[PDB]
This record gives C-alpha cells, structure tokens and sequence, in this order.
C-alpha cells in the first residue's frame, strides 16, 4: 500500500489569539517544548514507512512556510508542501479542493490531523486499526462532567461504531469526544454532498449522517486542545514527559554543577544557549535557540523563545517570553498558572523590555514595548 | 530655507493606530499630522525639511516621496541609534541644515498642533534683529508644565522653573522654535535635553527672545486626545476658513467632510467630526465627536460618540459606539454589538457586546 499525510495549518484568522506571538510567527510555527507547533506531527509520520507525501494546507501566506519545511525535510527525509487553499472551505471543502494533487500517487489511506491538537499521535496504531475496521474512515475516555468544550458522541464498544454524533448539541453524552485517518473513498462522499446536495463542515455533514452505516469507527495517553496561548504550557510539559518516558537524552538532564546549571527535570536546552551554573532551572521549562541565561535565575513553567536576554537574577513563572526580549535584572515575570483564566499565564510580545526590578504578574505585553514600571493584571498594548 | 521636524520613535502611546503606521502617518482630519505642518513651511517658502526620527525610515519611504512632488518640498529622513535627548537629534542633521547663507531654520515637534502664523514671526525676528525665537502658550496649569518667566515688555527669558509651588508664571514653551545657524555648535556630543540644559545655557546670555502664540495648543500623547484636539483645530478652522467645514440641514457644528466621502440620506453629524476619503456611509447613523478614517464603511442605524474609527474598517447595522472606544485596521463590529470603550486591535471581528471598557485583541 501507500499511505499520504495531510495536516490542517489554518490562516491568519484562527491565529487571532496568539496575537502577542502570532505577529511574529503565525500560531502552527509557535515553539512548543523547543520545536514548532507541527512539528509533533510531522515526527509522527515517519514511522509509518509506508508514508510518502506530506501536505501543509491553510490560507496563510506561502513564503512564510517555504523557509520552514525545507528545513524539515533534511531530518526526517519525508517529502512535505504546503498548499495554500485560494478559496478557504473549513475543513471539508479545503481537502476536496486539488484532490488530484493528494490522490497523485494513489495512497490507500490518507492521513487527517488538525494543527491545534497535543495527543501522542500513534499514527502506526490508528492506521493498523483502520486496516482491520475498514470502512471509510477510523477518542479518548473523559469524564461525564467535562461535556460542555464538545458534545455528545455515541461509540457501540463493540465493533468500536460511531452510533451517533452531534457536535454542540449535546442531549446526554457517552463520555468519548473527538480527538481531531480515512480510505481513498473519502474524496467520493464529498462530492455527494458538494456536487449532489450542494462551507461544507466536515464534522456536520458528513460524520453525522455516517452513523448507524458501519464505516466510521473508533488513545491511551494524552490529550489537549490548544486554542489558547495559555494552555501552550500544560500542552507542553506533555510533550517534554513524552520526551522524558522516550529518548531523554534529548532532554537536559544536568542535575548538578559541572559547568551545567541545577537542572530539575522535563527540561529542554537548545545546544545554542548561553548559560551559568548558578542559575535553577526548574521543572517543565523549553529553552529555545541563542538565548543568554544569567545567573541565578529561576526557570520553572516556562517557555522562552530565541534571542532573549536574561539579566542578573531573574524570575520566571508561568511565562512565555517573546522574541528578542530583554529581562531587566532582578525583574520577576510571574503569573498564576491557571490554565482557565486569560490572565492565568502572563504573555510577553517581541523584543519587550522589562527593565530592572521590574515586575510583570499575569498580563499580556505586547511587541516593541518598553516597561519601566511594574504592571499587574493588566493588558499592555 | 531649511527646516527640521521631531518625530521621535513610531507612536508607542498611540497604539493600536500605530501599530502598523508610524506616529507621523497617522490621518488626522483626513490629512496624516505630517502634512499638517509642511504645507505650513511651504507658506513661508521651505524647500528642504528633515525628520529626526528614532526607527528605520524603510517603512514610511514610499509616503514621503508622495508629497515631495505634491507639495514641491524636500523630504530626507536622519535615524538616530538612540534618541540623544532633546537636543541631540539638532546636532546629527546639522550638515542637512547649513546651506551657507546663515539663515534661521525651524525646529517643529510632532506631537503639537497650532495656527502656526510662520510668516508674522520672521518679521518678529528681523525687527530686533535677535539669535534665537521660541514660541509660548498661556496654560491654566503652569504646575504641571516647566515655566517661563518673561518680561511683558519685549520678549526675553531669564530661567526654567519646572514644578513652581508659588506663582512665577503661566506661559510654557509651545515645542515650536526658531533658531540661526550660530546655535549648532553650542551643543555637546553627549544627549542634552534642550528643556533643560541647552535652553538655560542661551537665557543666561540674554540673547534670545520669546512670541505669544494666539492660537490653541495641544499635546497628543494618547489616543484620546484625538476627539477634543479635534475640536480646537476645526474650532481654528471656523475662524481661519469657514468655508472649508461641510454645512446643510443635516450637519451640526464643525465637521469636516472629504471629497471622497460619501454620505447617505436620514443621517445627522456633528459636532465635531472628521470622515476621510474613501468612506462610505450609509442611512439613519448619527455621529458625534468622532473621527472616521479612510476607507471604513458605516452600515444603517448606527450611532457613534466620541470614537475613534480605524481604516478600512466596519460598523454593522444598528451598531452603538461610545465612549472613546478605539478601533484599529479592518475590524468589523457585527450588527446590533455595543462598545463602551473597546480598545479593539486590527485584523478582528467584533461579534460580542463591549458593555465596559475594555482591550480586545
């Protein structure tokens, strides 16, 4: 067989929350645990050896992606291309738009993920499974009580069946939800309802009417949606336990005083970094490439982006420092952590300046800005 | 004649209309606040005027070199690594300033609006034949602002009083100035605030002279400031030129519309309001101490107080709009949505009620 892959990447419209961040670097190329927001995804796609093409598809702007996949493809050695959809359908009316470039090389399954989606992505599982369902195309236990973020969604255990589905419409649920890989057949049951019924939602129209028909069937791990520029830490520290369960040799693990910093695990430090063993580099905190780290400095919940400048004896908590910002020494960033509230994970923009002793707990700045004074549950623009 | 203007860096405090376009490009009563002064150094025959900016120039190059064939003047840029002061800048762009003939260039702030009567203040100056002219407004608040303590009789400073808690004096600097060539060497290499070190150091020698400004003044730091600056230069403009406001049964008070603006039938503006080219409103709205920027389309019924459009932006049908709620680029309020002071950023679309003042990104 043959197997292709097609990631959703979205345009400049979804990245609207990202804002602080997304002026810079739109939403699917944001950092996370040191590498991009797709690029987990695309990890995940090499193990299937069966696997050939890959495609970005979204209305963003395509020189934006060209500089970034050509750098892809020289470590996994998997061909990626991104295709920018002219006229943007959702979801389902974006693949069906140059299926012939998808359907090129005549793949037997074809791979469906969206950018917002932090799982553990057991792509050689799924694709196994859906093997063994068959039918056209292939959730995770929550609690009852976690049911308004989706819906409603019915499963018969069994031959593991999608029995119903309503997206927001709940009325009583059966605590499985959506996660976010089809047959070939796919592009036919688009144009039954793009050609013959006649903007198409893929999960409106066509994964609820395929209910009671046995073809759509049904993770062990981990799961979050990351709409939000908050939960990019929760989402995170996952990633970083996933690179802590496999492979933590990747992951700083310094744990002393040899040069290297007191590092307290689920870290990762880019080979690029500038550091002091003074500093205590706490737990869940992604450093990224050319960044100085001074001394004495406490990184704990944390992601910190290139080209940051950290001053004597810092503190970071629950922070994401933008690009080329400069933290003022003896300056604190703190915030409360709360994943929920919108303040909860204080947001610095693109080369923002906190200046010395400066303190910033739960607020958003914004790029090119210049603090002298301590803000406190604000929004700075 | 040569002439350099102020600008400082790209418009912090004014955010989020300065997000994108620098400070000195921003649209103010349709014309960009850049243009509210060279056309006033053309009244007085400036060919050559520089800008001491703090960014990169790149960004506003193609704009600059649109109203060098316009107005037939001179636009070079001079960026600074850092903004040395107040007086600083002065001394960088000395050599665009010094043609030979030893004649007194002009020294304009971006952040002021005026009369700017340039003509009638070089005849002040080649009457006692001084070497240096500053401009003076009367404010209320003297306290609040630096001094300067002036004779009633000809014009000539002694000091710098800043903060005076008795009385010495009610007028302050106006941030407009005339100075000969024979200033720019007085300056040191290290940034010196022309306020406070390089101002004193001309006082003391009493060879200097100071004008009253019979106009309005005012300092645009914040967004804000837009809706009642707006009111003292369209207040000027029914002095200057009455004719160049709009009137007719639907227009209350001084509202200046464009050519380009085009206005539906049922409406009512005013007072107080400033639509640019390239608008398009439509029946039943009501403006009032508001400012619209160019390209922004205003459905039916809606109603807009003292706000702030931004460009290409727009207002959905029975939409209500008040309370210096601030708009950036292409953000689109749905029908029937409600702001109470929405400091909205550009590219968003407004689909919920803005009840109470608030920043929506």
């Amino acid at each position: 067989e043959k197997v292709v892959a097609v990631i959703m990447v979205g345009g400049p419209t979804k990245g609207t929350r990202f804002r602080p961040l997304s002026f810079n670097t739109p939403k699917p190329l944001i950092p996370l645990a040191g590498q991009p927001m797709i690029h987990h995804p695309i990890s995940a796609c090499k193990k299937i050896s069966n696997l050939a093409q890959i495609f970005l598809i979204g209305f963003y702007e395509e020189r934006e992606f060209a500089l970034y996949v050509s750098s892809i493809s020289n470590e996994l050695k998997i061909p990626v291309r991104y295709l920018k959809e002219d006229k943007p359908h959702g979801s389902a009316g974006a693949l069906y738009y140059f299926r012939d470039r998808i359907m090129e090389e005549k793949p037997s399954h074809v791979f469906l993920l969206n950018c917002d989606v932090c799982c553990s992505f057991p792509l050689q599982g799924i694709l196994d499974a859906h093997r063994r369902y068959g039918g056209i195309g292939t959730v995770i236990k929550v609690s009852a009580e976690a049911a308004s973020q989706f819906g409603e969604l019915i499963a018969d255990p069994d031959t593991k069946e999608l029995l119903h589905y309503t997206e927001k419409p709940e009325t009583f649920v059966s605590d499985l939800i959506n996660c976010g890989v089809f047959t070939s057949d796919i592009f036919n049951a688009i144009e039954e309802v793009y050609s013959q019924i006649r903007f198409v939602r893929l999960d409106q129209d066509i994964l609820s009417p395929l209910a009671g028909k046995k073809q759509l069937y049904t993770n062990k791990d981990f799961w979050e949606q990351i709409k939000t520029p908050g939960k990019s830490l929760k989402c995170s520290a996952l990633y970083l336990s996933q690179f802590r369960e496999t492979s933590p040799h990747i992951l700083a693990s310094g744990d002393g005083t040899n040069r290297k910093p007191t590092i307290i695990g689920d870290v990762y430090i880019h080979p690029s970094v500038k550091l002091h063993p003074t500093a205590k580099i706490g737990p869940n905190v992604s450093i990224s490439a050319n960044v100085r780290v001074g001394p004495g400095v406490r990184l704990i919940s944390c992601i910190i982006l290139d080209d940051v400048e950290i001053k004597e004896n810092a503190v970071v908590i629950n922070s994401i420092i933008g690009w080329k910002s400069s933290i003022g020494r003896w300056s604190r960033v703190q915030a409360s952590g709360d994943y929920n509230d919108r303040l909860g994970i204080t947001i610095l923009g693109e080369a923002v300046t906190v200046e010395d002793e400066v303190a910033v707990i739960g607020s958003i700045v914004l790029q090119n800005k210049t603090l002298n004074v301590s803000v406190q549950d604000d929004i700075i623009l | 004649m040569k002439a350099l203007i102020l600008v400082g860096g790209f418009g912090t405090r004014l955010r989020p209309l300065t997000l994108s376009f620098p400070k000195p490009l921003v649209d103010f009563a349709n014309k960009p606040m850049i243009l509210h002064q060279i056309e006033a150094l053309k009244a007085v025959g400036v060919d050559e005027v520089v800008l001491a900016i703090n960014y990169q120039p790149e960004v506003m190059l193609n704009f600059l070199k649109d109203f060098e064939t316009k107005l037939e003047i001179k636009i070079t840029c001079s960026q600074e690594t850092e903004p040395l002061g107040t007086a600083g800048p002065l001394a960088l762009a000395r050599d665009k300033l010094l043609d030979g003939s030893g004649e007194p260039f002009f020294v304009l702030n971006s952040d002021v609006i005026s009369e700017y009567p340039l003509k009638e203040m070089l005849e002040f100056h080649k009457s006692h034949g001084g070497e240096a002219s500053i401009m003076v407004t009367k404010v209320d608040e003297p306290s609040k602002y630096g001094v300067v303590v002036m004779e009633e009789s000809t014009g000539r400073v002694e000091k710098f009083v800043e903060k005076p808690k008795l009385y010495v004096g009610n007028k302050i600097n106006a941030g407009i100035y005339l100075l000969n060539p024979s200033v720019l060497d007085k300056i040191e290499l290290r940034p010196t605030s022309i306020e406070k070190e390089t101002f004193p150091k001309i006082a003391a020698a009493q060879g200097l002279y100071a004008m009253v400004l019979p106009g309005f003044w005012m300092d645009i730091g914040q967004p804000r400031d837009y809706i009642t600056g707006l009111r003292l230069y369209l207040d000027s403009l029914r002095k200057k030129s009455p004719a160049k406001l709009t009137s007719g049964p639907h227009i209350v008070g001084n509202v200046l519309v464009d050519e380009t603006a085009t206005i539906g039938e049922g409406c009512l503006i005013g007072p107080d309001v400033a639509i640019g080219p390239g608008c398009i409103v439509e029946s039943g709205v009501r403006l009032s101490r508001c400012t619209v920027m160019r390209g922004v389309r205003i459905k039916k019924h809606a109603c807009i107080s003292s706000s702030i459009i931004g460009w290409h932006s727009t207002v959905g049908q029975w939409a209500r709009i008040e309370n210096m709620t601030i708009l950036g680029e292409d953000v689109h309020v749905s029908d029937e949505i409600y702001s109470n002071g929405g400091v909205v950023l550009p590219h968003k679309e407004i689909k919920s009620n803005i009840l109470k003042p608030e920043i929506v990104m």
